[PDB]
């Protein structure tokens, strides 16, 4: 965002165009698939669930 | 110059409207700041009155802007620069002055150019955003239902 | 600048979600603002993020 709020044109800008959501949403994506705090959860009973 | 619920045009947000003037003040001086939202982007403007015609805010056009932009639209004999990067760079500058009679060039010379060749993605994206503002303009400065407004461009276009 | 951060409803709910392998989430909404320093103008637009 701050690299492109200079290339861009002044008067022109606009916060749509500005921000980027890819990292953001590939950051949560690979938190959550493949990283090993974030586990498959086993169940073959509730005290092992719990 | 201006009161609440006018018509006004940016110089390319497209057509808008202004919703209340707000009297936000800033360094201790309450200057008369005015929210304007526009159509298309669903966002909000806040300006001060003072620099409003040094950002150039501008009023719709009547009827004389009106038949003028019909008259530059039918005109004939547009040369372009060959070069196609010095016409994307060119007209894309004519695009961000906003002028209504640039706007209204630009689309009939991009419209004379696509109707014979087929000219680009780029191209086609900066025909379908010119032409958009330019027919909300028109259904604002009009106010004839801009499907309408369309067909009528699309008239006066091959006329 | 940022500025308000705002859920929705869920997309599909839990048991249909484990049906068609979907994962169970909800939007994020947040109120974005871009000031010009000079001139000043405040652009106030609902980035979904
Ligand atoms: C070595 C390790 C995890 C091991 C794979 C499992 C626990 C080892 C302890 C033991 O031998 O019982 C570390 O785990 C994390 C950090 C890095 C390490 O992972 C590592 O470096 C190794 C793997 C990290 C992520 C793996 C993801 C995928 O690997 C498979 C599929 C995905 O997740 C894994 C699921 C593991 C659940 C386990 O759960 C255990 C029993 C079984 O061993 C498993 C069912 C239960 O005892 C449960 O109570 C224990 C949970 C571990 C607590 C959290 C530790 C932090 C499954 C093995």
């Amino acid at each position: 965002v701050r690299e492109r709020m200079t290339t861009q044109d002044v008067e022109a800008i606009t916060p749509q165009t500005l921000i980027n959501i890819r990292p953001v949403v590939a950051a949560i994506k690979e938190f959550f698939g493949t990283s090993q705090l974030s586990q498959f959860m086993d169940q073959n009973n509730p005290l092992s669930g719990l | 110059i201006f009161k609440v619920g006018d018509t006004v045009v940016y110089p390319h947000h497209g057509a808008a409207l202004v919703e209340a003037i707000e009297t936000r003040t800033i360094k201790g001086e309450q200057k008369e700041y005015l929210v304007l939202k526009v159509a298309q982007g669903d966002l909000t403007v806040r300006v001060p009155a003072e620099n409003a015609e040094y950002v150039g805010v501008r009023d719709v056009v009547g009827q004389e802007g009106l038949d003028k932009v019909f008259q530059v639209l039918r005109a004939p004999h547009t040369e372009e620069p060959t070069n196609w990067s010095r016409r994307y760079k060119a007209n894309l500058e004519k695009l961000a002055s906003g002028d209504v009679n640039k706007v209204a060039e630009v689309v009939r010379d991009l419209w004379r150019r696509d109707q014979e060749r087929g000219l680009s993605a780029g191209e086609k994206r900066m025909l379908a955003k010119a032409r958009q503002i330019l027919v909300g303009e028109l259904a604002l400065a009009e106010s004839t239902d801009d499907a309408k407004a369309e067909t009528i461009l699309d008239e006066v276009l091959a006329a | 600048s940022f500025s308000d951060p705002r859920f929705d409803d869920v997309k599909a709910p839990v048991d249909e979600c484990k049906d068609k392998d979907m994962t169970y989430a909800a939007p994020l909404f947040v109120t974005a603002e871009f000031i010009n320093n000079n001139t000043g103008e405040i652009k106030s637009q609902t980035v979904f993020m």
